[PDB]
């Protein structure tokens, strides 16, 4: 998971 | 937004739907390329092709189970990029890319198109 | 193989199936969440979701147009699941987090039951 | 593309  | 991406959730979706094509599950259209048949799901095929987006978004041509395209496409060049649909990779060789870039234009994949093009390009 | 790749193709293919998604074309079933309900394709459901999987490879549900889910599921958090499904992003909020993550245990949808753990184990 |  990330900051898009 | 505030949102989270999983990163890998585009290409774990993809495989999911190309295993779905592999054991024939819900799929609801039959692509006739002279005496070949392609089994497919309408969705990929319009989120792929400019041509099936707009055979599939006709009135008409959105209910039919069987689309016959044109006789000069070549089977193989089809089947390539129809594996290139479900998968992203596309197996581009010397004795298939003229049928390959082809078949391509025909079913408006632009990015398809362009690598052809620039490998054809680099043999000359 | 000597297959070459497209990078962006996975993600490519997620927006078009959204962009579908929003005009609302060849959505296949209704998912009835309480008194809402969610238009969706099958194939993307089942393709993301462990539950879905399992519905629609069912010989009799397969054919089903409307699946009614579980009483106890809350509409806000199977919307942002849905969402999630056809664009790899998840509106996790402090306010949501625990709805989301009930929906997405139900769903069987195992990458974002780990993030809703993970923000939780933080918090505490 | 890319050599995958
Ligand atoms: O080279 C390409 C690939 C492609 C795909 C689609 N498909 C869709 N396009 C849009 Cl805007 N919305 C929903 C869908 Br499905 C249209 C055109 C093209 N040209
Ligand atoms: O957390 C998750 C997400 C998910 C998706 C599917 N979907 C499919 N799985 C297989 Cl093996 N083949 C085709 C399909 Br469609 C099955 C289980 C799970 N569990
Ligand atoms: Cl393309
Ligand atoms: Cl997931």
């Amino acid at each position: 998971w990330v900051i898009p | 937004d505030s949102c989270i991406q999983f990163t890998r959730h585009a290409s774990d979706v993809l495989l999911n739907l190309n295993r779905l094509r592999s054991r024939d599950i819900l799929t609801d259209v039959v692509i006739v390329v002279s005496r070949e048949q392609f089994r497919a799901h309408k969705t990929v095929l319009m989120a792929c092709s400019g041509l099936f987006y707009s055979i599939f978004t006709d009135q008409l041509k959105c209910n039919l189970s069987v689309i016959n395209l044109d006789p000069e496409i070549n089977p193989e060049g089809f089947c390539i990029l129809l594996d290139f649909m479900y998968t992203s990779r596309l197996n581009l060789r010397e004795g298939n890319i003229m049928a390959v870039m082809a078949t391509a234009m025909y079913l408006q994949m632009e990015h398809v198109v362009d690598t052809c093009r620039k490998f054809i390009k680099a043999s000359e």
